[PDB]
């Protein structure tokens, strides 16, 4: 019987800060035990500065990109070359999906930019268009290595002031890109590590008021 | 859903109709209503699929309320209880056919006679002195083959109710808590507000 | 229907400078609905110590076993089981049952009191040993431990510092999973004496 | 598709 | 897995990757699946880790006991012959799909077995998940007589293929060189090109982070 | 819901310094049968791209008769279609890659995984794979069926990363897709000794190689095998 | 299906076919409406070149829309009929839906709704 | 899941967790399972998370509309009914929504309706929802009388979904707190069970399974 | 697999490709599908490889203690042997087996066991999935009596064909010759046979 | 079967089992003792598959009371629920399992404490201050969890069953028939007989 | 079914059974399977019969169509018209289809459509259940340029030994001659070809 | 069903 | 499993 | 159980 589905592994992580937001993904591209390419970018500039990933099955993933890209062509020439906000974005995106809640898109999609007060933002959705704006999001293969890492490390969870009695909680902070580009870095290798269907290389988009820039790093090939 | 039971004695035709809607493993609720007013002296109570049983019960009452306004007259208990029929029967071989299966108690102004009618989800439709559905019947018939006359009063058919509601309390696996008992006849419908 | 995560848990250890850690969470659940919240999957034979996560069942049964097992052991050979001997029987007594087996997911860990050398191993069901430098990790929230175990873990912590570590990656890995939690058990191994120690943890 |  | 066996001038040589799998994740980065049937007869092992791992210790037993009673060395076609009908009475059940090799009176031995039981007899030889990347290295670097380094090469070569190629392999390749006349010498972590990146950052906690409950000393002693 | 019938197996294929080069057998397989032998799987459009295809051979033809129309349409009001409005490798490809997906949405895949080579009219090389799932990706070596798991690992000693492109002359490239070639024949069941090449080099064009055979065979080997075991003579 | 435009515009902005059916109109009976501080009155003429009518079965010119609605009307009684069919069905599906009868100004602005759709909707008058 | 609703004498309490699970797998603490359609009307979430979030926000823009054209607040019983009609045309599509419609007007008074994908339409005081709902119910029905003070309400709510999050493996995260009365609904706060449940530990002294 | 057994003037020749199936993955491409099972009794093995491995062990076994106790046995006897063991275990046996010997009476013998434990003594005899392609030339071009030559002739030509259509047939083509002169191993590499 | 729990309180353990017997549509029982005494100060109250439930009880009852006679002692609660436990942990692999879970309550005579052990058709086992089996647990266990302490006295204790038989009746959708409710303490094992 | 076309010296020949099947019952003994899309354009059909007819019957409407409005179709032609059907209706269809005719500028031509419709010009096509048993035969024997003759030999002994194994396949070969001289049927019976 |  |  |  033919399967419409099928699995390219690799997987997603998405970090806010206070004036920027980063969107990472690696860049190798499976199917079963093969590899078929070890540089496939799944993370993409979509324009006004929205950065964008849908990681699970990548002919769905690319689907769905090119019609949001195509979304916003259409935004703009239909209401006066507006800017599309964030929270905009993330609506039409969940309009996207539920429009096939009967023959889903396999993919767990994520975005990242800057809100309407230009604060870092980070939207996740579920295959059928459930959304939320989070800090934090992992997504795709190693998604359940690396979440519990950030719920840790980004958000502070099960972190206690020294000598409070576990009373006093560490207390919540903003991380500068140079520490979230650590802790994206540090998930990525562990989870390199641990996931056979991650690996390769690690692709970066950071997101700021300046436009969006790249950075690309090795992860290990075996 | 579950437990609806109709009895059609000398002047009048009793439904008496279980409180209970379930879900799960919770009760929801314990004192819902599972019947509609269709004209005056015809009240109709159903059982069945969840959904389906509301939503085809509201869909006769709006179809014969229309008809009631267009001609200024009631249809007769026979005519809706046909009407009610067909519906079901084309339902059947439908896409998705509702699973309702219903009771027809009317009060005939022309005869000056109660009838009642036992339609179940197919449109299989019999008019009877006495009927049920579901798990219900297999307890009340014989019961009622038993004490059941054709000339009771509404009262002596309250009290015949009683025995059937008590023996469905003793024997069925399920709580249904308790009924709401209607009455149909020449002044039209009225409910009985301690069973 | 599948029974390595009916009732749910997780068992996590680590080596550290002459030391072990292990931790278990606490939950024994029905599917949906927590039974238990003092339902320990760490015991020990003498110096040895051994974590048991999968079917409760199971873990109660093999905890039986293998005290009946090492109290013969230690009556005819005049000494304490050591951990790789004891890893060793482990694995013997759980591929014995191949083909109808117990559905645990073990995990050993303890000094030797010989050698004073830190050992952890890990087994699969069917008694596959696991033998690590660094950390082992077992149950339903195995993932979410293998994620925090490869980030938060370094090499030749103090027991001080070892206790931390593998408490954020108990915590951090239950909290991600449905069926464990629900309290939490670490104990702290040097060569000879063994703190336990209790966390506090979102009881959810 | 996560439940609630 | 992937694992290889490839014959040359006065023996034979096996290699093997370190990887253990339980579905997606990386159960263990450095396994050992060589294994010691007699001092120089060893066993490359794919399939179900515990089912290679007992059906060799088992049949590594019994070479023991018959060395001793027969005063002889044991012959591989020995091994080879307990291995296959052990297998084969399973019925396949017993999932253990082995390259065996080694040296003994009779000369130098390299064969395969397939868990069903059928056993196969060549100059080189690969099985596992990484078997078809392997065995397109043998395919076309393999020759009639090659020198013990040759050999070394070739194997290490082909079991990288695998390393690389198959993601059920990673991390090291070990290697064992049974040559006639001499010790078997077993080469654990020959080679090691696959060691993980300094980390960014040290996530060494604030003592007193985590809250405790209650504390108590375990009694160990009698 | 389809199921293929008249099959063709692994489609290898690799760029080099000045382009790309893609070859594929010449069998058209009828389950264990090897029914057809003249089958050419490599099919030229223009003369800057190769479309190479495993899979369904009925589905094949049809994707043939496609790329035909396809061309035609181009040059319809087209003064530049021998130009700058040629069709590139690019194009050929969304175009595919486009119905590819449509059939798999539309649950009626075309049963075929396709490797599109060429050169862009920029002198870039263009490698490029969409298969019956709509699936797509690029790499510096690619390769369908058994090709993927025995000539990829062949291919990538070669070119192994993007930097590794620059350095890999046509002869060496084509040494290495021709010994894979041998490889396949070796270890795959449904696989031909016949086979097709082609060259699409940014200074040369387009070179069709036909009739290329699989030679310089190691068998003799075989001799010295007796038995399974403890069997000698 | 017939097509046509017969609602148009003419030069001087007039659509005539809809002024022509204000003539057809001012030809009815007349009807009469008056309400006063807690009731409505609705009074219509009966044109009285007929005898040997039967007032029991003649359609009434008073029209129950829902049990607590009436509705009358002046022009042509055919045409009558439709919208009040029309009016009584969205009566009902009002009550389906909304659970609450229609207000007055709910109805009439739904006939008046079906009115407008055909004076520019093609092939109607 | 685990929401609940429940009406008393001060008017409406709604109360919900904030966990959503794929399998075994916490997708999320932090889901707002309350839909704020209007000023006077709101909408619980429990079943499939795209399904409710995606029809309930559907259902705030056919009540707009509603109030623009007939120039005033759509009924509870309207509002509930226009979702109830909406997933019975979908019924055996296989959506998966138990949904409470809570609200105030004038005509109505303070009204619940539970409604559900299988088409069921419920008024009623008390309902709970979700895979944690029996879990609610036990706490919630042992303690309720019509008369509870505003105060006692919004803590037997709370406390409702507290014992359900403890409980119930696939309920958790945060208390999510509103109450509603003829002057519309108002918001108590998030309430994180992380610290929530230790506090009512201390304070009540119930929790005694509990390694304390 | 492509198998066949012919008797000639001077004894019996067995032949056989040297392909081994894992899928469609040639798990062995210079596989020895002619087994002996006695000095100048020998068999193809067709299906599958352990089960056939397995029987012909067992077999083996059976005839050197037959030759201890009674002498050489029959070629016959060899045959009722595998027969035994294919017919009794019928269920669980994938194993199609062409046995062929020597004896200095009977000169050569070809007897064929299908899957299901039947025994048929022929004049030759061919199975394996890549016969079905070559029945036709086969039966057109097989005459009893043939010299040593013309029936390596008969069998590389026809196992030539069955390799060409069969794609679960392939790499060298083996063969052994039973005589009264003794046992001779022969091979051909497809340079050769391919083209023929 | 279906409905069993128990509570322990500071100084016994009250178990509460319902009365209902039945099969199809039909309560063939209203008065069930779902219980077994397996020593004077040991009592076990079970749930589960027809016929599997009592031939269960009344073999290890039978084995109880075998050791009993034979070393003229009573085991402890915590001896008898490990006993129980390898029993249902062998049968859960046996041709045709026990498909039996039960509730053991004790009171150890050596300790002076009472001991509540639920065990499991699998031999999950595990000492509770409260416990239930089926669906009764998914509404008990909350509310115990809400009124529940550890130092109640045995009319406490009995009001805290009081209000999960209430809840029960109200949200469970089956008759159950009410339970009977049994206390065991220092001076054995007696039965409350109107509850 | 047995069938096959062959292209020769001044033309093409058609040859089939005559077996049609209901199981291992012969519902027909004496079936036409070489059928007629125009004068010099037959096919041989293969797979179901209410298929293969249902097909051969469209195929004959387009090409009486297309020969009235711009005269006589190539075999090209012919073939591409099967195909179009087989192609667009392979779910539904079992139809192996050789197709084969006579044009004076292009001589004889075969073009084999087998179950998914894929088209393939042949110098010689064959195809059905019995077919599978003369791909030895017919590679080892087959030639181009054969005369009428050597080519009426060449179909006899090929479908003598595929109805010989084959049990789906019997009674007459009938063949069909398509040369410039027009259009020739003959038929052979058992006691001829059997005994060949 | 007839076959050929 | 291997065939042949 | 684990594989390799
Ligand atoms: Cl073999
Ligand atoms: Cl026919
Ligand atoms: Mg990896
Ligand atoms: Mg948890
Ligand atoms: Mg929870
Ligand atoms: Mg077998
Ligand atoms: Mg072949």
């Amino acid at each position: 019987q033919f399967n419409p589905y099928g699995d390219n592994g690799g997987t997603i992580l998405g970090i806010a800060g206070e004036d920027f937001a980063v969107l990472a993904g690696d860049t190798r591209n499976i199917t079963d035990y093969s590899i078929n390419s070890r540089y496939e970018p799944k993370v993409f500039d979509c324009g006004d500065n929205i950065v964008m990933s849908a990681n699970g099955f990548a002919a769905d993933g690319d689907a769905l990109v090119k019609r949001f890209k195509n979304s916003v062509k259409w935004y703009h020439f239909d209401h006066n070359d507006k800017k599309l906000s964030i929270n905009s974005a993330a609506r039409n995106i969940q309009h996207l999906l539920y429009g096939k809640r009967f023959f889903p898109y396999y993919v767990h999609t994520i975005i990242a930019g800057l809100d309407e007060d230009g604060k870092g933002a980070v939207y996740s959705f579920d295959p059928v268009g459930s959304y939320e704006r989070e800090q934090c999001r992992a997504g795709g293969a190693a998604a359940s290595l690396i979440m519990p890492f950030l719920d840790n490390q980004v958000n502070f969870k099960n972190q206690y002031e020294p000598g409070t009695n576990g009373k006093v909680k560490k207390p919540l902070k903003y991380l500068s890109v140079e520490e979230v580009i650590k802790l994206v870095r540090d998930s990525f290798t562990s989870a390199t590590e641990r996931h056979i269907q991650v690996g390769d290389g690690l692709e970066i988009l950071i997101v700021t008021k300046d436009g969006v820039r790249k950075e690309f790093y090795e992860l290990k090939r075996d | 859903m579950d437990i609806i039971l109709g009895i059609r004695v000398q002047d009048s035709v009793i439904l008496a109709s279980s409180k209970a809607v379930t879900r799960g493993i919770s009760v929801l609720k314990d004192s819902d209503d599972k019947t509609r007013q269709l004209s005056p002296h015809t009240l109709m109570s159903f059982a069945g699929e969840a959904g389906d049983t509301v939503q085809f019960a509201e869909y006769i009452q709006a179809n014969i309320q229309l008809y009631s306004i267009r001609e200024d007259y009631e249809l007769s208990p026979q005519a809706v209880s046909s009407f009610v029929r067909q519906e079901l029967a084309k339902s059947i071989r439908s896409r998705r056919p509702y699973q309702v299966n219903v009771l027809i108690g009317g009060y005939d102004k022309k005869k000056n006679k109660p009838e009642l009618y036992q339609i179940d989800y197919l449109g299989t439709k019999v008019e009877l002195p006495y009927g049920a559905h579901g798990y219900s019947g297999f307890y009340t018939f014989s019961l009622l083959d038993h004490h059941y006359r054709p000339d009771m009063t509404t009262e002596e058919g309250l009290d015949l109710l009683k025995l059937c509601v008590q023996e469905l309390e003793k024997r069925m696996p399920m709580d249904f808590k308790g009924v709401i008992v209607k009455i149909v006849d020449k002044d039209g419908i009225r409910q009985v507000d301690d069973f | 229907s599948d029974p390595s995560s009916i009732n749910g848990g997780i068992v996590v250890a680590m080596t550290g400078k002459d030391c072990v850690a292990i931790a278990c969470d606490l939950r024994l659940g029905s599917q949906s609905l927590g039974v238990s919240n003092k339902f320990e999957k760490i015991f020990h034979y003498g110096h040895v110590f051994l974590g048991i996560t999968g079917l409760a069942t199971d873990v109660t049964t093999l905890n039986e076993m293998f005290r009946y097992k090492t109290n013969l052991y230690k009556l005819k050979e005049e000494r304490a089981i050591e951990p790789e001997t004891f890893t060793q029987l482990v694995s013997s007594s759980l591929y014995e049952r191949r083909f109808g087996p117990y559905f645990v997911g073990p995990v050993v860990a303890g000094i030797n009191s010989k050698s004073g050398k830190p050992f952890i191993a890990g087994f699969d069901l069917i008694g596959c040993i696991d033998e690590a430098k660094d950390f082992i990790v077992s149950g339903t929230a195995s993932d979410q431990l293998f994620g925090m175990c490869e980030s938060l873990y370094e090499p030749n912590l103090e027991p001080e510092d070892l206790f931390e570590t593998i408490s954020q990656a108990l915590l951090n890995a239950a909290d991600r999973d449905a069926l464990s939690g629900w309290g939490a058990v670490v104990y702290i191994i040097k060569k000879d004496e063994v703190v336990k120690r209790y966390l506090k943890m979102r009881q959810d | 598709a996560p439940a609630x | 897995t992937t694992i290889v066996g490839v014959k040359f001038n006065n023996g034979v040589v096996i290699a093997a990757d370190t990887r253990s799998t339980q579905g997606p994740i990386v159960a263990d980065k450095n396994c050992a699946k060589l294994h010691r049937i007699s001092p120089k007869i060893w066993c490359a092992g794919a399939g179900t880790a515990a089912d290679t791992e007992a059906v060799t210790q088992l049949i590594g037993s019994n070479i023991e006991l018959h060395s001793l009673y027969t005063s002889r060395e044991p012959r591989v076609v020995s091994a080879l012959q307990m291995l296959k009908q052990h297998l084969f009475k399973y019925q396949g059940h017993i999932g253990a799909y082995l390259i065996v090799a080694g040296v003994d009176p009779t000369g130098s031995h390299l064969f395969s077995i397939h868990a069903h039981g059928s056993t196969d007899v060549g100059y080189y030889l690969s099985l596992g998940s990484g078997s078809l990347a392997a065995m397109a290295v043998l395919e076309s670097h393999w020759k009639q007589d090659l020198t013990k380094e040759e050999a070394i090469k070739l194997a290490s070569d082909a079991i990288q293929a695998g390393i690389w190629n198959d993601l059920g392999s990673g991390s090291n390749v070990d290697v064992c060189v049974m040559e006639i006349g001499k010790d078997a010498e077993y080469l654990r972590n020959y080679l090691t090109p696959n060691v993980r990146e300094e980390k960014q950052k040290s996530y060494k906690f604030p003592r007193g982070t985590t809250a405790v409950l209650k504390e108590s000393i375990v009694n160990i002693c009698d | 819901t389809q199921q293929p019938i008249v099959t063709g197996t692994s489609v290898i294929s690799m760029k080099y310094d000045n382009g790309v080069i893609i070859a594929a057998d010449n069998l058209g397989s009828y389950g264990s049968l090897l029914r057809f032998n003249g089958v050419e799987r490599l099919i030229p459009v223009g003369d800057n791209t190769v479309v190479g295809i495993s899979g369904d051979i009925s589905d094949m033809q049809h994707i043939e008769r496609l790329l035909k129309d396809l061309v035609t349409e181009n040059a319809y009001d087209n003064p530049l279609a021998d130009a700058e409005e040629a069709l590139e490798p690019s194009y050929i490809f969304e175009y595919l890659a486009t119905v590819m997906y449509q059939r798999r949405s539309k649950m009626n895949p075309l049963w075929n995984a396709i490797i599109v080579a060429g050169v862009q009219s920029n002198g870039d090389q263009f490698l490029r794979y969409v298969n019956l799932l709509g699936v797509t990706y690029s790499s510096p070596t690619l390769a369908t069926g058994f090709g993927a798991h025995m000539a990829n690992p062949l291919l990538r000693k070669v070119v192994d990363r993007e930097s590794d492109i620059p350095k890999t002359t046509v002869q060496v490239a084509e040494e290495a897709i021709v010994n894979a070639m041998r490889v396949l024949y070796y270890r795959d069941a449904r696989s031909s000794r016949n086979f097709s090449l082609a060259i699409i080099d940014k200074n040369t064009g387009l070179t069709f190689k036909k009739n290329l055979q699989v030679e310089n065979m190691k068998w003799d080997f075989a001799k010295d095998i007796k038995g399974y075991g403890t069997q000698k003579i | 299906g017939y097509d046509r435009a017969l609602s148009i515009f003419s030069p001087d902005g007039h659509i005539f076919q809809v002024e022509y059916a204000l003539e057809a109109v001012k030809r009815g009976t007349c009807a009469v409406g008056v309400k006063g501080k807690n009731c409505v009155v609705l009074g219509c003429e009966r044109r009285s070149t007929l005898k040997l009518q039967d007032t029991r079965i003649t359609p009434s010119k008073v029209s129950k829309i829902d049990s607590h609605v009436v509705l009358s009307f002046s022009g042509l009684n055919a045409d009558s009929r439709i919208l009040i069919e029309k009016a009584r069905v969205e009566a009902q599906s009002h009550r389906l839906t909304l659970e609450d009868p229609v207000t007055v100004e709910y109805l009439t602005r739904y006939v008046a709704g079906v009115q407008q759709r055909y004076t520019q909707s093609g092939g109607v008058r | 899941t685990t929401t609940l609703a429940f009406r008393f004498q001060g008017g409406i309490i709604v109360a919900v967790d904030s966990r959503a699970t794929a399998g075994n797998w916490v997708a999320s603490q932090t889901v707002k399972k309350v839909i704020e359609i209007n000023p006077f009307l709101l909408g619980t979430m429990a079943g499939g998370a795209a399904d409710c979030q995606f029809w309930e926000t559907w259902l705030g823009s056919q009540c707009r509309l509603h109030e623009l054209r007939e120039k005033e607040r759509i009924s509870v019983a309207a509002a509930s009914k226009i979702l109830s009609n909406l997933v019975y045309q979908y019924k055996g599509a296989g959506l998966s929504m138990g949904t409470m419609i809570c609200g105030y007007t004038r005509k109505e008074g303070p009204t619940i309706y539970y409604v559900d994908s299988d088409g069921t339409r419920l008024k009623g005081d008390i309902f709970c929802v979700g895979s944690g709902q029996t879990f609610a119910y036990g706490v919630l029905d042992s303690n309720y009388k019509w008369d509870l003070s505003v105060e006692d309400a919004l803590y037997l709510g709370k406390r409702s979904i507290l014992a359900a999050a403890h409980r119930d493996a696939y309920s958790g995260g945060s208390v999510n707190l509103y109450h509603v009365t003829e002057d519309g609904w108002i918001y108590h706060g998030n309430h994180d069970v992380g610290e929530l449940f230790w506090k009512v530990k201390e304070e009540e002294g119930s929790f005694n399974n509990v390694i304390g | 697999t492509s198998i066949m057994a012919v008797t000639f003037k001077d004894g019996v020749i067995l032949g056989a490709d040297s392909r081994t199936t894992t899928g469609a993955y040639i798990a062995n491409r210079v596989t020895d599908k002619l087994t002996r099972v006695h000095d100048k009794i020998w068999c193809c093995r067709s299906g599958s490889a352990a089960d056939t491995q397995a029987i012909a062990d067992i077999v083996q076994y059976h005839l050197e203690l037959y030759t201890s106790q009674y002498g050489t046995p029959s070629t016959e006897t060899a045959a009722s042997v595998f027969k035994e063991l294919c017919y009794e275990n019928k269920d669980n046996l994938t194993a199609g087996i062409i046995v062929a010997g020597y004896d200095d009476k009977n000169k050569g013998e070809v007897y064929t066991i299908p899957l299901g434990g039947s025994v048929h003594k022929l004049p030759y005899a061919i199975a394996g999935s890549g016969s079905t392609f070559i029945y036709g030339y086969c039966d057109k071009n097989f005459r009893e009596n043939m010299s040593k030559e013309e029936t390596v002739d008969f069998i590389k030509h026809s196992l030539s064909q069955a390799i060409k259509w069969d794609g679960s047939s392939g790499g060298v083509i083996r063969m052994v010759v039973l005589t009264a002169a003794g046992v001779e191993r022969l091979i051909f590499y497809p340079d050769e046979y391919e083209q023929l």
